[PDB]
């Protein structure tokens, strides 16, 4: 066979330590799903800095936290621009999991309170921006580099689904990287409980699984495949299926049909197919040995999986540190001062919050 | 190219969900 004796037995004592570790991560998760913690903190807490990204909601600003003078990041939602946006519950149900899960890649949400405008949430500051600016720079990453991200993002699926999460925003605009390197994941507006399938069309064109564009019911696996974008993209610079408008994206990831840069390892292509796999029947993550079809494959069989989850690897790459509050890793944005109304606004709909 | 449709595509800059 494939392995002698000793590494089939220390195969399966890993898997099995992998099983007894999400059982009582699950148990955690679960208590703390149930009774979520509120109201930690409040807003003359902390020094607004500067801001760090913006989006329909609201936007994401470095604030300081005054008596501790620890660096946090402060997402603010306009209350009344969330009820508009029709994004009620997923602003509940992000912070809902943000608060409810624990695993070294996932942001840490440290305080979160309300006001009469605004709702809250203060994360551990992630200084080292976004994958995506590090990538477009660089252009591409060595099959090494690309793989010690790819190990973490199959680690944080492995828990995520775990607890029934499915993810659903995987893009390398939404991993952060950390002082230390390694990936941080901080979006959940998209992610969902959901034990079987759903349906919503949501994501972002280029790392939609074929069965979200078909408007087919579709479940976890979708993540396996948006993995497999993402580990192309960032091995070749480019995603595997690009086009002028969205329509002719869904045309070609709905086609069986991918190429691969010729500078590609066979074993990266041969993952690449098991994870791009049209065919829910044979793509990776969705068969009978679960994500361990993933985790053995041979593009993999360096890869120390715990010493990875340990952060014990050390990062490839580094991002620039001038020291707490250095935000040179972030794009620069419009300064909006913000307000809170005398008049308390959509209370009703965020007494959860 | 390849990398030249990439280019070409206009999708190089940070994608927007479809929300
Ligand atoms: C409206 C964009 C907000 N961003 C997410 C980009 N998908 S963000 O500003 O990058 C950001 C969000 C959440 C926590 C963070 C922690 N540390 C630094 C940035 C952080």
């Amino acid at each position: 066979g494939h392995m002698g004796n000793a590494a089939a037995a220390k195969k399966g004592s890993e898997q099995e330590s992998v099983k007894e570790f999400l059982a009582k991560a699950k148990e955690e998760f679960l208590k703390k799903w149930e009774s979520p913690s509120q109201n930690t903190a409040q807003l003359d807490h902390f020094d607004r800095i500067k801001t760090l990204g913006t989006g329909s909601f609201g936007r994401v600003m470095l604030v300081k936290h005054k008596e501790t003078g620890n660096h946090y990041a402060m997402k603010i939602l306009d209350k009344q621009k969330v009820v508009k946006l029709k994004q009620i519950e997923h602003t509940l149900n992000e912070k809902r999991i943000l608060q409810a899960v624990n695993f070294p890649f996932l942001v840490k949400l440290e305080f979160s309170f309300k006001d009469n405008s605004n709702l809250y949430m203060v994360m551990e500051y992630v200084p080292g921006g976004e994958m995506f600016s590090h990538l477009r720079r660089i252009g591409r990453f060595s099959e090494p580099h690309a793989r010690f991200y790819a190990a973490q993002i199959v680690l944080t699926f492995e828990y995520l689904h775990s607890l029934d999460l499915i993810y659903r925003d995987l893009k390398p605009e939404n991993l952060l990287i950390d002082q230390q390197g390694y990936i941080q994941v901080t979006d959940f507006g998209f992610a969902k409980r959901v034990k079987g399938r759903t349906w919503t069309l949501c994501g972002t064109p280029e790392y939609l699984a074929p069965e979200i564009i078909l408007s087919k019911g579709y479940n976890k696996a979708v993540d396996w495949w948006a993995l497999g974008v993402l580990i192309y993209e960032m091995a070749a610079g480019y995603p595997p299926f690009f086009a002028d408008q969205p329509i002719q994206i869904y045309e070609k990831i709905v086609s069986g049909k991918v190429r691969f840069p010729s500078h590609f390892s066979s074993d990266l292509k041969d993952l690449l197919r098991n994870l791009l796999q049209v065919d829910l029947t044979k793509r990776f993550g969705n068969l009978k040995n679960g994500v361990n079809d993933i985790k053995n494959h041979k593009w993999f069989a360096t890869t120390d999986w715990i010493a990875i989850y340990q952060r014990k690897v050390e990062a490839p790459f580094i991002p620039k540190f001038k020291g707490p509050g250095d935000t040179s890793n972030f794009d620069d944005y419009e300064e909006e001062e913000i307000r809170v109304s005398i008049n308390e606004k959509c209370g009703k709909e965020f007494t959860e919050f | 190219t390849t990398y030249a449709d990439f280019i070409a595509s206009g999708r190089t800059g940070r994608r927007n969900a479809i929300h």
